[PDB]
């Protein structure tokens, strides 16, 4: 995350770390939606151009974490993955349309002060909170700044608040063909505040707290942060609700 | 060991 | 809150989804949710 700050313990109990079994390596962020299911980005699992095609066996998730590298005994939980489901329409060749994937946990994970699920959104939640200007929150252990110039890897989880941005404005900020399945967020050029998600924050959650019920909802999945080395105007996120149906089709049907 | 492990080992307290 | 999934295919959690143990449940606030609220 660029231009964010140290997360408070338990500020985002649904934050998950997608971890490569060997070489042990942090791959992406992810979110806990129930004690058996985790959401992350499809490109965090599959990307043919770089030889990436992970199976449930090569990966692992770490839950309830704060420190990026320490073993948080008695606090974090490690879980194996039973299966990985990448949206069958995931577009990696061109624009990441449908950049989402579902991971079923080998066993249910216990909730605690540090492990608690985030709500998915419904029609009402979308149309009332997903609007230009409204700020959402992104969390991650991605890099602190572009590479090659301090220290770039955080030692603890990071948070940053970002404002959604008008679609037409998102579309005109890139040659990439944007779709209804995604949305962008971030401050403007002349804007005083920067703050963005970087590459290692991919797959993580974009969440908004309802003013109604006080419940947090995950509106998007970091699909293409615009920070650090990537630099583009705004960051792009997979539109969770827009994919809510595929999420049931997968769940109701496989676990 | 240790500086050879970018991440502290995390299997204790397991299964 | 009002569910949407079947507990036996989705596991536990939905019903109480979205409420943080160390913040909401304790009537406590994190250092910056005001910023988010203010923008709504
Ligand atoms: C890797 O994914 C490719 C491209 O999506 C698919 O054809 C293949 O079945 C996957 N790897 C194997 C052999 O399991």
């Amino acid at each position: 995350i660029v231009e964010g700050w140290d997360a408070e313990k338990g500020i985002a109990p649904w934050q998950v770390m997608l971890f490569r079994k060997s070489p042990q390596e942090l791959l992406c962020g992810a979110s806990l939606i129930s004690d058996r299911w985790v959401l992350t980005a499809a490109h965090c699992i599959l990307y043919p151009p770089w030889d990436k095609n992970f199976t449930e066996n090569d990966l692992l998730v770490r839950i309830g974490k704060h420190s990026r590298t320490r073993y948080e005994r008695n606090v974090e939980k490690i879980s194996m993955l039973e299966k990985i489901y990448v949206h069958p329409r995931y577009n990696w060749r061109e624009n990441l349309d449908r950049d989402i994937a579902l991971l079923k946990l080998k066993k249910p994970v216990p909730f605690s002060d540090y492990i608690h699920p985030v709500c998915l959104p419904d029609k009402q939640t979308v149309t009332s909170l997903l609007r230009a200007g409204y700020k959402g929150r992104v969390t991650g252990w991605g890099n602190l700044r572009e590479t090659w110039t301090n220290e770039i890897q955080p030692s603890v989880l990071q948070v940053v608040n970002l404002p959604i941005v008008e679609r037409p404005v998102c579309k005109a900020s890139t040659r990439i063909r944007i779709t209804d399945n995604m949305f962008c967020a971030g401050f403007k050029v002349n804007d005083t505040k920067r703050g963005d998600a970087c590459e290692g924050d991919s797959g993580g959650p974009f969440v908004m707290k309802s003013p109604f019920n006080n419940r947090w909802y995950q509106m998007g999945i970091v699909s293409a942060g615009a920070g650090c080395d990537r630099k583009g105007k705004y960051g792009f996120y997979t539109h969770v609700f827009r994919l809510k149906r595929w999420i049931q089709k997968v769940i109701d049907q496989f676990g | 060991r240790n500086p050879n492990d970018k991440y502290e080992p995390f299997w204790e307290d397991e299964e | 809150f009002h569910t949407f999934f079947n507990e036996k295919t989705f596991g536990l959690g939905e019903a109480d989804c979205g409420l943080r143990p160390l913040f909401e449940k304790k009537s406590l606030k994190d250092t910056t949710e005001k910023e988010l609220l203010d923008s709504y």
